[PDB]
């Protein structure tokens, strides 16, 4: 088939429109747009005070709060806090 | 639990075959994983499933990204038809998949070996219900054929992509995040599972074909 | 100058990325290499999976019939 | 009939399961008892293992 | 070597296979024809309507008010109480209500007969 | 394995069922067998937070890794040795835990066939 | 369903047949040397009997290549990205803000680009002078009261623009 | 509490000898400085009420919802321009001095100690509410949905009246402190039956239930945006409110009796929202949300668990709030295209750019999202319905699925994915319409961070 | 994404891809010549041309279109009206 | 804005499975193909493209050495 020459002219006319309407939508004075480690320091310090004052004072004197799953202790151990021996485990044989 | 993890495994294993997008490709895969952590909390062994999601999680961000900075580079056209020859273009991506594809299935020492491997170990050594050790069997081997085949039509065939062509890849932030997530699935996984309190009795008195039969499967 | 598109042939490549790019497989390599052979040999049992517990009749607590 | 079979092999699967040739686990202190529910000094219940 | 490609509600029958569209009449030509017109002519009164400099608002569709007043307020007219019409009301909006009304029944007569009897598990069931 | 098969194929009675492993009683064969040592000093063994179903035998080689664990960390490989003593332990428990099976196997198709068949 | 005509042709019928059939064998065939073999051959199996004289003959042929087809077909065919249901498919949709907007500025920033506004208001002077007369006779004068058709005539009396042009011309780039 | 009566009349001579554009600023401002005298009410402690008469009193049930209407009227009354800003100056401010009555008469009804001086201003809040709706309208059916509205209401909320007087004249006086200290068990007699079902049925009308809940959505989509408003938010929470107060009295006959409404409130709620996920008509899907939620509400006041009423008052002030706003936002978009539809007005994502905002935000505080106050009444609902029955959670997750649903569609519906290319008459949006937004907004989520004022009486 | 296109590439382009076919020749190939009127190609291969077109420049072109193309001046045309071609 | 656009005829139907498909399909008597629009994908510095166990089987090419190094070390 084909085009018939009405749709080509019309087309035509359609295609010197268009460019031209793009070509204008280029914005182009060359001058477009014009007005009528301490990052570290800041957030490494700031908000470590404020939650470090927060989870002192008013944390640890209301009572039942941030609590600790003890740490575990061993047979060879000796007790930092008073001082004494823990007793170690017996004879190994049989293995 | 473990009856609906063999059967996700087995049907997105299933579906993952002939599947002809990466992203889709992706999603099945990293559902037939979550199908194998819901095995590993069917046999008691909650700390493994855990692992797995640690080493899945570093693994499949970097096979997602690598695949991204593919897809963008290639125009997005996305699909598996019109893909194939990436292969020493420029092939750092080629390294990325290659080493993510490769830990997908059970490689004897990086990091997909531990987490998985561990896990169909405890699967088999357990009072399980004999159907879904098969099922998960039988889906290891699928993702093993869906990561042969997303590496022989990614990287490997003859390359059927349009002309006019501007793969780069010249670009610090790209580099960097690869580099910095494959530096993550080659020792991350190691160093994770390695310095943890035992929490579970390990298993470790297999006979044999039991403890070979993950590397056989790959391999077949 | 930065990277160009090129039409109908093969493209150009930075000795950077490529000499990244074979870096890494190789210490991928070298890793499983390393981790293979030195420390673990995990993909063996590493204990002797016994037989049929001992194979010893009138021994673990049989009477003789 | 996917769904039907897949649930017909998991019931068959729910009936016959598959198990190591292997005993009980056992357990040191009464079945591991104090470290149960309790009771401390209702029923010690008199249980012993012995090396095989 | 095919299966005839059976159609559903939900299985479009597609423009390719119809097959009626490959034995004509002169009729659906002239129905093809007509139907050309008058979308020809909605789309010229539409673009008549559409590209005024001077127009500012809505182009007011007709068929969309048409819709949704047909949807809206005349369903109520028309409408005549049919013996399919009432049994599908009474099924659709006393049958489930008083299906669900026969289960919470059953239910609460089990729960307060088995507190009666005590043997239920509120050991500790504070927050009732 | 092969106990699967012989199980769910051959007979009923010689296959011993699981999970219900005391059927016939302990000193059976034994006479004066026995020593369960058990030297792992359970009030420490409380101590020291282990998890439960692991407050078992082979245990204070558990102790003794989780203690050269805890007291050399910076080592990230440090443990190697007693964690493989560990390791040997329990395969010591799993051996006598198929011990107990197959005794209780061998017990049950021998004895059972004599009884069953000559009574 | 289509502007220009009612019905198709025979000709467009198996022409469309042709195009889809050989983009689904592209997308059933990967490596794309076995397509073009196997392309060639459905190139040959419609070359067979393309000159047969008939045309009931034609369409029975046409009605049973239609079964043949839809019996192959494929699932998923590798449709482009920006055909309907392909991966983008107005992917950029976000970002076609139109054109009879940005009129309603504050004129500060219509004191931030002065050549684009002034050059949109010598455009939209161009609408509005050449609408009425030119455009408003030749849509009335030219067709019958039944239209029968939707391509639209051309401007070649003397001088100016095509008739309903506005919308046509001041569409989106695609690419914004 | 008469501190807040006679500022509200004195109100109401301001807006008539204030001048020509003056009487929008000095409402406005003044209506603002009552809602801080408002807030200054809190102060409810423990063990009893606080008494402000023999005429005032206030639990902690009627704080939050009278600070919800003194707040509710400024912004309804600066909400209500821009479709009769071009009418006349004598039937601006006769529009405006009835928003000012109805303030009135609902103050009147959240203190109201006696349970007649309750009903009296119940239908005192029923009158103007008429004559905002068939003056301003703006549609043909508006005759229709007042006169549904009158007869509903009235027909339903009538015998209420002659059981209210049969307890004052067989028990005393009405005050909720001597009708309470002294009632007595009433047992399952017929008598009793019909006096339960009359009060409650009244409520039920005013709530609505399934059975007779087509009274509100004509009354919402044929209205302007202040009776809209003001008709959902305060006028169901306020039945809410009434039902709350009457149930002390007849305590045994409620669990013989109250099977059928829990039953036509649940099952209701479930095809309230399903028949609110495929209607064109914008405006009617916030109304059958309310619908849907205001069944929620029945069910949680029927059984009588102290976790469902406190999930009940929290789910009222906070639907409340949003069905308002959502109301408020569906206004909106009818100025901008004179619609009502819904598959007309598309696009608005990438034209009007801050819009998007406040209907995202809008509707996940309709879809309960977690924080927020919704989700708070909706979940303690849900677990006194599971402490009721084992079995009806069911239904209360369906509801919790279809809700979301039908809310995310109308979001991704009206305001996602391509304009329509030939409507080119929207402006971009005004401070006054995003100034109303926030007024709404910005007190549900400072309630959300502390939210033990809106639990209600058994806190 | 960023590629430069103009006019002149896609002509050129168009015109390349033209005279690498097989069954025509590039001894009288100008940019102003129809398919069937002078080249004489049959209409299938003219859908084969289409269909070369859509497979390198990476975008389908509609059959309401690909019936009247026929000459690669209006290809040209068409595609570098479809990609806006202008900056 | 020069791209300077290689020409055609600077291949010819000689990459390998074009050649072999053209004399299978030749044999068949056809003749007819679309022909050289593919020999840019087989040529350059594509054609002998590495196999699959060549590209799995890439790590030691320097990885065997610094493994000795490593182990002698
Ligand atoms: C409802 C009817 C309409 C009401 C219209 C006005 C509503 C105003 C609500 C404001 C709510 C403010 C809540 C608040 O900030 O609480 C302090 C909240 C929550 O604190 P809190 O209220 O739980 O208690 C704090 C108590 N002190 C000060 C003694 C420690 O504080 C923060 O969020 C910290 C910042
Ligand atoms: C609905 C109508 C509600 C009428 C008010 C409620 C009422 O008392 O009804 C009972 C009334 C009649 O009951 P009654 O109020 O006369 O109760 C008499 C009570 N004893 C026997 C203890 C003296 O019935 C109706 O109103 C029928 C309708």
């Amino acid at each position: 088939s084909g085009y018939t020459p009405d749709e080509k002219l019309r087309l035509q006319q359609l295609r010197e429109l268009r460019r031209r309407w793009l070509k204008d939508q280029e914005l182009s004075p060359r001058e477009p747009v014009l007005p009528p480690s301490i990052f570290a320091f800041t957030h490494v310090l700031i908000p470590v005070w404020i939650i470090h004052y927060y989870l002192k004072y008013h944390v640890t004197t209301k009572p039942y709060t941030i609590v600790e799953k003890k740490p575990r202790i061993f047979p060879g151990d000796t007790i930092l806090e008073t001082g004494e021996v823990i007793p170690p485990m017996k004879e190994f044989p049989d293995q | 639990m473990l009856c609906l993890g063999a059967m996700t495994t087995l049907f997105t294993a299933m579906c993952a075959l002939t599947q002809n997008d990466i992203k889709k490709i992706i999603a099945f895969s990293t559902s037939s994983q979550l199908g194998l952590m819901m095995v590993t909390i069917g046999i008691n062994q909650p700390h493994l499933a855990f692992l797995h999601i640690c080493t899945h999680a570093f693994f499949k961000a970097m096979l997602f990204m690598c695949s991204g900075s593919i897809i963008h580079s290639l125009n997005d056209e996305q699909d598996i038809r019109k893909m194939g020859g990436l292969f020493k273009a420029m092939p750092f991506t080629t390294t990325a998949l290659i080493i993510g594809s490769l830990a997908l299935t059970g490689m004897p020492f990086l990091t997909g070996f531990y987490s998985k491997d561990l896990i169909i170990e405890s699967a088999n050594t357990s009072y399980t219900n004999a159907w879904a050790l098969l099922m998960t069997l039988v889906a290891t081997s699928f993702t093993a054929i869906y990561s042969t085949r997303i590496i022989f039509f990614a990287l490997l065939g003859q390359p059927r992509f349009p002309t006019l062509i501007n793969i780069n890849e010249n670009n610090p932030f790209l580099i960097n995040s690869i580099k910095r997530l494959l530096i993550g699935s080659l020792f991350a996984g190691f160093i994770i599972s390695n310095n943890i309190p035992p929490m579970t009795i390990p298993q470790m008195t297999m006979p044999h074909y039991l403890k070979m039969t993950a590397l056989t499967v790959t391999i077949l | 100058a930065h990277i160009e598109p090129r039409y109908r042939q093969f493209p150009q490549l930075t000795r950077s990325q490529v000499i990244q790019a074979e870096f890494f497989s190789a210490t991928m390599w070298f890793w499983i290499l390393w981790r293979f052979w030195h420390d673990s040999d995990a993909v063996l049992g590493h204990f002797p999976y016994p037989d049929p517990s001992q194979w010893t009749d009138e021994e673990l607590g049989i009477p003789p019939d | 009939g996917f769904v039907a079979f897949m649930l017909f092999m998991f019931w068959v699967g729910e009936t016959y399961p598959t198990y190591q040739p292997v005993g009980p686990k056992q357990y040191p202190y009464n079945n591991l008892y104090l470290e149960r529910g309790g009771d401390p000094n209702k029923e010690p219940e008199p249980v012993v293992h012995y090396e095989i | 070597s095919f299966p005839k490609y059976e159609p559903s509600r939900l299985a479009s029958l597609p423009t390719t296979l119809d097959p009626a569209e490959y034995d004509i009449s002169s009729e659906t030509r002239k129905a093809q024809a007509e139907r050309l017109a008058i979308r020809s002519r909605l789309k010229r009164e539409y673009q008549l309507q559409y590209n005024d400099p001077s127009r500012r608002g809505v182009v007011e569709d007709p068929a969309l008010i048409r819709w949704t007043c047909a949807r809206s307020a005349n369903v109520y007219p028309n409408f005549r109480p049919n013996t399919k019409t009432s049994l599908l009301g009474a099924l659709f909006g006393i049958g489930p209500l008083i299906f669900w009304y026969y289960v919470f029944k059953t239910d609460r007569d089990r729960k307060e007969k088995l507190i009666q009897e005590g043997k239920l598990d509120r050991t500790f069931n504070i927050s009732y | 394995g092969a106990h699967l098969a012989r199980r769910y194929l051959g007979d009923a009675s010689v296959e011993p069922e699981p999970l219900r492993m005391p059927t016939f009683p302990p000193d059976y064969g034994f006479p004066e067998r026995k020593e369960r040592e058990m030297v792992a000093t359970q009030q420490e063994m409380n101590d020291a937070q282990l998890v439960l179903q692991q407050r078992d035998y082979c245990a204070h080689y558990l102790i003794r890794f989780l203690k050269c664990k805890r007291d050399s960390f910076p080592n990230f490989l440090a443990c190697k040795h007693e964690q493989h003593d560990w390791d040997y332990c329990e395969h010591l428990d799993y051996v006598k835990r198929m011990k107990e099976f197959e005794r209780e196997r061998r017990l049950l198709q021998r004895k059972k066939r004599r009884e069953q068949r000559e009574a | 369903f289509l502007p220009s005509a009612a019905y198709l042709t025979h000709q467009q019928k198996v022409l469309q047949l042709y195009k889809r059939a050989l983009r689904h064998l592209e997308s059933r065939c990967v490596h794309r040397d076995k397509y073009r073999y196997f392309a060639c051959l459905l190139r040959a199996r419609f070359d067979e009997h393309k000159n047969e004289k008939d045309m009931v003959k034609a369409t029975q042929l046409l009605r049973e290549a239609e079964k043949e087809f839809w019996h192959g077909q494929h699932p998923q065919p590798y449709i482009f990205p920006e055909s309907p249901g392909g991966t983008s498919y107005e992917r950029y949709e976000c970002y076609k803000v139109p054109e009879w907007c940005l009129d309603d500025w504050h004129p500060s920033e219509k004191a931030m680009y002065p050549d684009y506004f002034a050059k949109r208001e010598q455009w939209k002077k161009l609408r509005r002078e050449s609408w009425e007369r030119e455009v408003k006779q030749l849509q009335e004068e030219t067709p019958v009261g039944g239209p029968r058709t939707e391509a639209l005539p051309p401007a070649r009396k003397q001088g100016d623009l095509p008739p309903l042009w506005w919308h046509i011309v001041t569409r989106p780039r695609e690419r914004p | 509490m008469l501190k807040y009566i006679i500022p509200t009349m004195m109100l109401m001579p301001l807006t008539w000898l204030s001048k020509n554009s003056m009487i929008w600023i000095n409402t406005t401002l003044h209506s603002l400085l009552i809602s801080l005298t408002s807030l200054l009410l809190l102060n409810q402690f423990g063990d009893n009420s606080l008494n402000f008469s023999l005429t005032f009193f206030s639990d902690s049930l009627s704080t939050p919802l009278l600070i919800l209407t003194m707040w509710l009227l400024p912004l309804m009354l600066m909400a209500s321009q821009h479709h009769l800003s071009k009418e006349n100056l004598a039937r601006k401010k006769l529009f405006i001095s009835m928003l000012i009555l109805l303030q009135l008469f609902l103050i009147m009804t959240f203190t109201a100690t006696e349970l007649i001086f309750f009903y009296i201003m119940f239908e005192a809040t029923l009158v103007p509410t008429l004559i905002i709706i068939t003056r301003w309208g703006n549609q043909t059916e508006r005759l229709n949905a007042g006169l549904y509205f009158l007869f509903y209401t009235l027909a339903g909320s009538l015998p209420l009246l002659v059981a209210l007087i049969y307890i004052q004249n067989t028990m005393g006086s009405l005050n909720f402190l001597i009708l309470q200290y002294w009632v007595q068990p009433m047992p399952n007699s017929w008598s009793n039956t019909f006096m339960w079902l009359a009060c409650m049925m009244a409520f039920m009308v005013k709530m609505p239930l399934y059975g007779l809940h087509l009274w509100l959505p004509k009354a919402h989509v044929e209205a302007p945006i202040a009776g809209s408003m003001v008709l959902a938010a305060i006028l169901l929470k306020l039945g809410g409110y009434g039902m709350m107060r009457i149930t002390l009295l007849l305590n045994p006959i409620t669990d013989f009796m109250a099977y059928p409404f829990i039953m036509l409130s649940l099952w209701g709620m479930i095809m309230t929202s399903s028949i609110c996920l495929r209607q064109t008509d914008l405006k009617s899907l916030i109304a059958y949300s309310s619908v849907s939620h205001m069944a929620l509400v029945i069910v949680a006041i029927l059984i009588q668990t102290p976790w469902s009423y406190m999930g009940a008052t929290a789910l009222m002030i906070a639907h409340g709030l949003t069905s308002s706003m959502l109301f408020c936002l569906a206004n909106s978009n009818y100025e901008r295209v004179h619609s009502r539809t819904m598959i007309l007005a598309r696009g608005l994502q990438t034209l009007l750019p801050l819009m998007a905002a406040w209907w995202l935000l809008a509707s996940l505080t309709n879809l309960a999202l977690p924080p927020s106050i919704n989700l708070i009444g909706e979940l303690f609902v849900v677990m006194s319905t599971f402490s009721w029955s084992n079995i009806t959670i069911i239904l209360m997750g369906l509801n919790m699925v279809i809700t979301a649903l039908y809310s995310l569609y109308m979001l991704i519906t009206t305001q996602r994915g391509k304009h329509t290319h030939h409507i080119n008459n929207i402006l971009p949006s005004f401070t006054r319409e995003n100034a109303l937004m926030s007024l709404h907004m910005l007190p549900l989520l400072l309630l959300s961070l502390n939210p033990k004022i809106i639990l209600g009486p058994l806190y | 994404d960023a590629p430069p296109l103009t006019l002149e590439g896609i002509k050129d382009r168009v015109l390349y891809v033209l005279k690498l076919y097989d069954k025509i020749d590039p001894e009288k190939l100008s940019v102003n010549s129809h398919f069937m009127k002078d080249l004489g190609l049959d209409s299938l291969d003219q859908v084969e041309i289409i269909m070369a077109m859509e497979d390198e420049f990476g975008f389908e072109i509609p059959d309401i279109d690909a019936e009247k193309l026929m000459c690669p001046q209006e290809i040209v045309d068409y595609i570098a009206d479809k990609k806006d071609v202008y900056e | 804005s020069k791209m300077e656009l290689p020409d055609y005829k600077q291949w010819k139907i000689e990459g390998t499975p074009l050649e072999t498909v053209q004399e299978k399909l030749a044999a068949r008597g056809l003749r007819d193909p679309w022909g050289r629009n593919e020999a840019w994908r087989y040529m350059g510095g594509f054609a002998n493209n590495v196999s699959f166990v060549g590209a799995l089987l890439k790590g030691f090419k320097w990885g065997f050495a610094a493994f000795v190094v490593a182990v002698g070390a």
